[PDB]
């Protein structure tokens, strides 16, 4: 199939059921559905704990690099996950958030302390 | 002001002309226009040329409204204006001359110094100042103080027009302020750098009552504030000047009652600067240690504005007159090679047409 | 940020501000 | 396969068309002041600009006023005022006017672009002409508006690999025999960040359509 324009982008495909979501890392074309054809499965992500108290996420290193390196762009969300792994610097995002809780939280204890 | 030489129109009038009906040349142009072509600036070049009547000014100004609304409105040559302003001037048709002038935009009438000259020197010949008065803040706006007879000629004009005005308008002191800070700054004696202060003063005052954006908004002027310290700045400047430099009583009596005025939208400046509403009174501090100073140093001028002017315009309009005429005597020659440059290009391309339709 | 800086967003974004936050508490507040 | 020669037809019309009935920039950029609206589309223009656009000039409202509509002048932006401290400018070199506007107050520019104090080597179309956002430096002002000392610009030559990479690395190096004890380190000499606020490539930008 033939998109005018567009690019490959490894995103998170999401699978399961209803009230238990699940993820499969992908790259595909943007203009692909969200869970319809892809060009490779680079991993998985199971954001639910399990009995461990564990997130599992699978991350095909050698082909996540090989497909940036030819040209394939990320989603925010995978930025983030790959931050976490260690692979990228933390977004920028995930360091403003982490300030703005802790200034909510400082608040909250403030309050607590006013009262 | 200016000799009988410098305003001397024989010699465009023996410019070489190749003659037509201005009639045949108007409709060939409206033809061209109803085809959605482009005119040829050769084309309006001898409709300009062949001006005969006072009625022809009129269809030649509805035509050079018609050319520089068209694709070629950037070639519009240097001479065919000067012709303009001479035919208008001819055929005493000045109204026109200064219309087109003012309305620059619609009709891309941009002189060069020695047309502004003539300009204003026939308005000032026939006492018209307040005509002289438009044509110098139009000199003002297109920047055209780069000759020192301008120079002179406009401060002339401002200070006889200055000498005569208590009624103030906003947009006029505006006005007033560029007009004598451009040909001020380039003069570097006396009367220059009372211009100059006298202009900032003006400008400190619009600025402060008005806004700075009611400063440099549509003008020759910068958009940073300070004006008023500008002035003072003038002032300092003259106090370790050599000793020809002086400064005009009447400049400073002016930027110490504008002083003495003040002293008693969004938001362009960072909230860290200072404001001038806030440094009004160290300004007013500054102005009175100022002059204080230059009175002591004897660096101040009794005589008046307009006579100081008078002065040093009978002492250098000869020589500014002189060279300028040698370079409008340049210009003509250069303008004649170009004209027939044009002209032999546009019978070539003719011929050529010939000879292919001839097949 | 240095102020120069702060002022020229603040005049950048004239009547669409909100209070400035200084730096972070250095630990999770508990 | 039978043809399809309708589509032929309807095609090349259409470019036919469109390549006559351009519309011009009077006409594409025009803007009704009271409510912020273009008239030739109707849509409205964006809130942060509206102040601007009731307060600056386009670019050839003030060459319109010029000689040779101010070729060689030097005109500079309010939000690069703003924005930097350091001089940005545009020095014209060409100038192609809309002569269907009645005050010639709309067309397209070329000319050398000095940001930041840093000149370009070649002149290029310039972005952002019908923006209002335009002034033009004064002639007895361009000596202190041009004025800059380029200040020491000495960034960063390198940075550490993020962690798991740089454990990845090393552990490469290990296992390949190395025993080096130096640290992977990412070189940022070739990465320019350019600023976000820089003059694109208008040769590059499409145009609206007439509709």
């Amino acid at each position: 199939k033939a998109y005018r324009g567009g690019h490959l982008t490894i995103r998170l495909a999401l699978g399961g059921c209803t009230n238990r979501p699940f993820y499969r890392i992908v790259a595909a074309h943007n203009k692909c559905p969200r869970d319809g054809r892809f060009v490779e499965q680079l991993g998985s992500y199971d954001p639910l704990p399990n009995s461990h108290g564990e997130k599992l996420v699978a991350l095909n290193l050698d082909r996540i690099r090989h497909w940036i390196g030819c040209g394939a762009h990320l989603s925010k969300p995978m930025e983030k996950l790959l931050g976490l792994a260690g692979f990228f610097p933390l977004h920028p995002m995930m360091i403003t958030n982490a300030e703005r809780l802790r200034r909510k939280r400082a608040r909250e204890v403030l309050l607590a302390s006013q009262k | 002001l200016l000799s009988s030489a410098y305003v001397d129109s024989h010699k465009w009038e023996a410019r070489e002309k190749e003659h037509y009906c201005l009639a045949d040349l108007a409709s060939l142009m409206d033809k061209t226009f109803e085809r959605k072509l482009p005119v040829s600036s050769l084309t309006i070049s001898r409709l300009i040329d062949n001006i005969s009547s006072r009625e022809e000014i009129d269809h030649a100004e509805y035509y050079l409204y018609k050319f520089r609304h068209s694709p070629n409105c950037w070639y519009l040559r240097n001479w065919t204006i000067h012709t303009w302003i001479r035919q208008c001037l001819k055929y005493d048709a000045q109204d026109k001359a200064l219309y087109t002038l003012v309305n620059k935009v619609q009709y891309g009438i941009f002189p060069d110094n020695f047309t502004f000259n003539l300009l204003m020197d026939s308005f000032i010949k026939k006492e018209n100042y307040k005509d002289a008065l438009s044509v110098v803040f139009e000199v003002m706006m297109q920047e055209a103080f780069e000759v020192p007879s301008t120079q002179l000629l406009s401060l002339y004009v401002l200070f006889h027009c200055l000498a005569k005005k208590t009624d103030f308008s906003w947009e006029e002191e505006r006005n007033f302020g560029a007009s004598l800070l451009l040909p001020g700054l380039k003069q570097k004696n006396s009367v220059g750098f009372s211009s100059q202060l006298y202009g900032y003063a003006l400008l400190g005052k619009v600025e402060l009552q008005q806004g700075l954006r009611a400063v440099y908004h549509n003008m020759p002027l910068i958009w940073k504030p300070g004006y008023l310290d500008r002035a003072l700045q003038v002032m300092e400047k003259v106090a370790a000047s050599p000793e020809d430099i002086k400064l005009c009583r009447e400049a400073l009596d002016v930027l110490g009652a504008v002083l003495k005025a003040l002293t008693s939208k969004l938001v362009e400046q960072l909230d860290i600067e200072e404001t001038e509403q806030s440094k009004l009174p160290q300004y007013l501090e500054r102005f009175k240690a100022l002059h204080s100073k230059l009175q002591a140093l004897g660096k101040i001028e009794s005589e008046g504005l307009l006579s100081l002017t008078t002065q040093l315009v009978k002492e250098k309009l000869s020589t500014c007159e002189a060279e300028d005429i040698a370079t409008y005597e340049q210009n003509l020659q250069q303008w004649h090679l170009d004209l027939v440059q044009l002209i032999q290009r546009e019978q070539q391309q003719r011929e050529q047409a010939k000879q292919e339709y001839q097949a | 940020p240095p102020e120069r800086e702060l002022s020229r967003l603040r005049r950048l974004y004239q009547g669409h501000l909100q209070e400035e936050s200084g730096p972070p508490p250095e630990s999770m507040p508990k | 396969v039978r043809p399809r020669l309708i589509a032929e037809l309807a095609r090349r019309v259409r470019a036919l068309r469109e390549q006559l009935n351009r519309p011009r920039d009077s006409q594409l950029y025009a803007v009704d002041y009271e409510t912020l609206t273009r008239p030739f589309s109707g849509r409205r223009l964006p809130v942060r600009a509206w102040a601007d656009v009731r307060r600056e000039s386009r670019l050839l409202q003030l060459l319109g006023r010029l000689p040779l509509f101010g070729l060689g002048r030097l005109v500079t932006r309010k939000s690069w005022l703003w924005q930097h401290d350091e001089p940005c400018y545009w020095r014209l070199t060409r100038v192609r006017p809309d002569y269907t506007a009645q005050n010639l107050d709309h067309g397209k520019a070329w000319g050398i672009l000095t940001f930041k104090g840093k000149t370009e080597s070649e002149a290029r179309e310039i972005e952002h002409v019908m923006y209002h956002d335009w002034r033009l430096v004064p002639k007895h002002e361009e000596e202190a508006f041009t004025a800059f000392t380029p200040a020491p610009e000495d960034s960063l030559a390198s940075v550490p690999y993020p962690p798991l990479l740089r454990a990845m690395i090393i552990a490469e190096r290990q296992k390949n025999g190395d025993t080096s004890t130096e640290e992977p380190m990412l070189n940022v000499q070739r990465i320019r960040m350019e600023p976000w606020d820089y003059p694109a490539k208008q040769e590059d930008k499409g145009r609206a359509k007439g509709t």
